[PDB]
């Protein structure tokens, strides 16, 4: 099998075998056949009477574990764990966001740079903005979104795009969301060895924790970062490997957390370290993003895209990484064996993140700028020790358009508003584009790589099947950066790709046929965008004709993205297996029975263009049933 | 009833109508009896744009009811709404063909039925030049006869070729407006399918003015789209058979306003309900300069 459609991707593969390098690809191959009871999910490991493991086929072998939980059991506490999991991720980024938010101040490194952002989300805090300060309002608002995160007294916070209906559908089945650190908690209280035993409640209680990082974790990280860091807007920039220089400095930011990568930007442009890149040698620093913290940097300044997960190790097999500044998350801890093979300095900057034999320079938040400012400098002066013979930089890199907040889709959906008529600054258009059947419906594709699909083949595949199909799509993540690369994040695609209804709006507005959203926690945008949309058509988030997508997932954020989707009533299609085979009551509940508690449900699909045919007929059926 | 299936069951409707009308002019005339407009080098210019063949016989004309059903495909993509709006065009063309040949005279005054070609170039003039900054279809009947004349008049004082479909005429006269092709107020006819007299009007302006030879139907809806400064004005209640016509009319690149609910497409289909507001609508939907 191929390893990836990329064609830089292959060319450094090649290289990465010249060089006697182990790539992720080589440990999957190392792995040989995964174990079949961890891959069902029907293995147990909760306490020490423990390891159990049952039948994945019902009716055959062994079928409870020592303390007499059944399969079904098992497969429901190991899902609702990796929703913890991911839930627990996005909520610790987003409350470092709010800890900064804080700490902002006129005259400091971190302040606000969009102020009407932040009354807006002041007014959705029922913070008083009139006749106040600035920065005593984002103090408030700070202090109500943190807590969100640990109010034990009292109901949550939710933004106001969140339709009544569906609160009230939350209410009712009882998954209505508490403080995200106490879901968390509860979701781990529950899975303990004899506890909760019962499937349906196990993902019910998933689906609660799930929502505290769709609506609470993950949207307030998105507005608070827009609040500091400026609203994104359409801005140009260019992707995929091809983007490092040979003769300048070349620094990869890789991770998520946006502060560090922004104070990274910021003393990029600092007069003495671009001197002292002047003085070891270099034309100059190119700074250069991967992942997640590259999206929020792309997103608001244009930074170029290295590449995505699975092209985070090649990144450095180029030989031209003078330095790599890593944060948390899908920071494969292999990078750190890998850098001693080249000059790279792998540089680890959080107490959250610690990777043995990495270079370890706390990125301190108190004086951000400086702490920044060190770490550039150490990646600077590890230029000269570049080995120029062993640096090969594919020559492929491809221009993208991205910034698409909801402000920004806003803005555009305005050129085609008749000022006669109105009103402006709505997302009426969108919503009249889609009851009209101009366009068929909007599809969202996010998600990571994963060695068990070919790297960046389901995206792409998915993307082109739903343009093709009059489908406008949202990305983001890695989905994102695949499609940045592939060339789909660029106006011409629209005329090359799209169907006519799709071709027509694209040209309406002047809009790519696929939006760049932002990050992992900018899927919230997404709700956002939808949200509002059913907020003007009278009906909840389950009536309309949207979709998401995962195609090539691999992370335990990925689980819960796609649990709070479905939970908000968003129909969603996994392209990798979730390990929930072995338990057939999970299997109907994801994928059945989810329709009647929630109106959405899973569907697994590893084939994109019978994804796309599955998408396409959902998505007309809901049609339908809307009288659309 | 969507969009989509209120444009496919007005086309459907408007082929029946033109296949019931053919049958009898078969009936009462024969396959060899002729098939002419007044004073026209195009024959029938829809069907001429769309295939580049001349109908000269009402066994032609009953040969052209395949054009309408094969541009007739019942699937929910925005590029078959389009074609199946060019298929009740084509049908209205056909209706009016079949009238012409029935009667000798089937339009009376005030109604001028078909635009002969001279008019055509006549009117040419003052359209490139600026004289005509538009064309204002008028389809249906407004709640007042009042608010049609004021609307009409605003449409003529401003320079616009303005014409007439349906009781607006009357409404029109009830109102004073004094109509003609020099005071430019033509009215077309009462019947819906009366509004291809105004398409023709711009089709054949891509046949004469652009240069596209027949059967360059892409080029032809091009030309129009990008040339022909021409919009609908929809009043009243809207049959399907109205809203297959103006998915003709958009097809053509001319956006549709209505004073009625509609699935509103941005710059195409437009609901405007203020009647004090609905010229400045126009003019910017169409992008027209005074
Ligand atoms: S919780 Fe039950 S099934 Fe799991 S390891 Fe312990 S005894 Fe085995």
């Amino acid at each position: 099998k191929a390893k990836s459609i990329d064609q830089a991707t292959l060319q450094l593969l090649d290289k990465a075998k010249q060089d006697g390098v182990e790539t992720v690809w080589d440990r999957k191959a190392d792995m040989k056949v995964q174990c079949g009871f961890g891959s069902a999910g029907v293995c147990c490991r909760n306490c020490s009477m423990g390891p159990c493991r049952v039948s994945p086929v019902p009716g055959k072998g062994v079928e409870r574990g020592i303390c007499g939980a059944t399969a079904d059991v098992i497969v429901s506490r190991n899902f609702a764990r990796m929703v913890a999991a991911g839930t627990a991720a996005h909520s610790d980024h987003g409350r470092s966001i709010a800890l900064s938010l804080y700490h902002t101040s006129k005259d400091g490194d971190i302040k606000v740079k969009d102020e009407n952002k932040l009354k807006e989300v002041a007014k959705s805090f029922n913070v008083e903005t009139e006749g106040r300060d600035i920065y005593d309002i984002a103090h408030d608002v700070a202090k109500e979104g943190l807590s969100n995160y640990g109010k034990q007294l009292g109901e949550v916070t939710l933004p106001p795009s969140l339709p009544e209906k569906r609160k009230e559908l939350w209410r009712k089945l009882g998954v209505y969301p508490r403080a995200v650190d106490r879901e968390i908690a509860a979701v781990m209280h529950s899975t303990h060895i004899g506890c909760n035993a019962d499937a349906e409640a196990m993902i019910k209680m998933s689906m609660r924790c799930s929502l505290t990082d769709g609506w609470m974790g993950s949207f307030m990280g998105t507005e608070f970062s827009d609040i500091m860091f400026g609203t994104p807007h359409s801005i140009d920039t260019e992707a995929n490997l091809g983007v490092l220089e040979k003769n300048s400095v070349n620094v990869v930011l890789h991770g998520h957390e946006p502060l560090l990568s922004e104070m990274v930007v910021e003393a990029a442009s600092d007069p003495e370290l671009v001197e002292l890149a002047k003085s070891v040698g270099a034309d100059g620093i190119n700074l250069c993003g991967m992942c997640c913290t590259g999206n929020e940097v792309s997103m608001r300044h244009g930074i170029k895209i290295a590449g995505n997960f699975m092209q985070q190790e090649l990144a450095v097999v180029t030989g031209a990484v003078d330095g790599l500044i890593v944060d948390v998350q899908c920071i494969m801890p292999a990078l750190a064996k890998l850098s001693k093979s080249y000059h790279t300095k792998f540089i680890t900057t959080s107490p959250k993140a610690h990777i043995t034999d990495s270079i370890y320079m706390e990125f301190d938040e108190e004086n951000p700028l400086d702490s920044a400012k060190k770490i550039l400098k150490e990646a600077i002066l590890n230029f000269k020790n570049r080995d120029q013979s062993k640096v090969m930089i594919p020559e492929l890199k491809c221009k993208a358009i991205l910034g698409y907040s909801v402000e920004e889709i806003i803005n555009k959906l305005d050129k085609v508003v008749n000022t006669q008529i109105g009103p402006m600054q709505t997302v009426k258009p969108l919503a009249d584009v889609l009851v009209s059947g101009v366009l068929r419906g909007a599809a969202a594709v996010v998600g990571c790589n994963n060695p068990k699909v070919v790297q960046d083949s389901a995206h792409i595949e998915t993307i082109k099947g739903l343009i093709k199909n009059d489908v406008i799509v949202v990305v983001t993540g890695c989905a994102a950066q695949a499609a940045a690369k592939y060339g789909l994040l660029q106006k011409e695609a629209a005329e090359k790709y799209a169907g006519p209804g799709l071709a027509t709006v694209c040209k309406l507005v002047d809009i790519p046929p696929v939006l760049h959203m932002g990050s992992c926690v900018d899927i919230s945008r997404i709700l956002d965008l939808v949200g509002r949309v059913a907020n003007l058509l009278g009906v909840d988030m389950s009536d309309l004709p949207v979709a998401g997508v995962a195609p090539e997932w691999m992370s335990e954020k990925a689980v819960a993205i796609g649990t709070y989707v479905v939970t908000s009533g968003i129909d969603t299609w996994l392209g990798v297996a979730p390990p929930v085979t072995g338990g057939p009551e999970v299997v109907d509940i994801l994928t059945n029975k989810m329709e009647d508690w929630v109106g959405a449900k899973f569907f697994i699909e590893t084939d994109p263009h019978k994804a796309v045919e599955q998408i396409v007929n959902r998505m007309n059926e809901k049609r339908k049933k809307l009288g659309i | 009833m969507n969009l989509f299936q209120t444009v496919f069951t007005g086309s459907k409707q408007a082929l029946a109508a033109a296949e019931g009308i053919v049958k009898q002019a078969v009936d009462e005339k024969g396959r060899d009896y002729k098939v002419a407009f007044p004073d026209t080098a195009y024959s029938l210019p829809v069907i001429f744009a769309a295939t580049g063949k001349k109908i000269t016989n009402v066994g032609e004309l009953e040969g052209a009811l395949d054009i309408v059903r094969s541009l007739i495909v019942e699937e929910e993509m925005l590029d078959k709404l389009l074609n199946s709006g060019l298929a009740t065009a084509v049908a209205a063309e056909i209706i009016e063909a079949a009238k012409y040949v029935l009667s000798d005279a089937p339009y009376a005054e005030p109604c001028v039925g078909f635009i002969s070609d001279p008019i055509i170039r006549s009117l040419g003039v003052p359209l490139v030049t600026g004289d005509i900054p538009g064309v204002a279809v008028i389809l249906g009947e407004c709640p007042d006869s009042e608010t049609a004349a004021k609307i009409i008049k605003d449409y003529q004082s401003k320079g616009l070729l303005t014409c007439l479909v349906g009781k607006v005429i009357d409404q029109a006269i009830e109102g004073k407006v004094k109509m003609g092709l020099d005071l430019r107020v033509i009215p077309l006819g009462y019947d819906v399918t009366s509004v291809i007299h105004v398409v023709t009007i711009a089709i054949r302006a891509a046949l004469i003015f652009g240069g596209i030879k027949g059967g360059q139907l892409n080029d032809i809806l091009k030309y129009t789209a990008e040339r022909v400064p021409a919009f609908v004005n929809a009043f009243g209640p809207l049959s399907e058979l109205v809203v297959s016509a103006g998915a003709g009319a958009i097809a053509l690149g001319f956006p549709v306003l209505t004073d009625q609910v509609v699935p509103e497409v941005p710059t195409l289909l437009l609901t405007q309900k203020d009647y004090d507001k609905m010229v400045k609508t126009s003019l910017e939907a169409r992008n027209i300069k005074i």
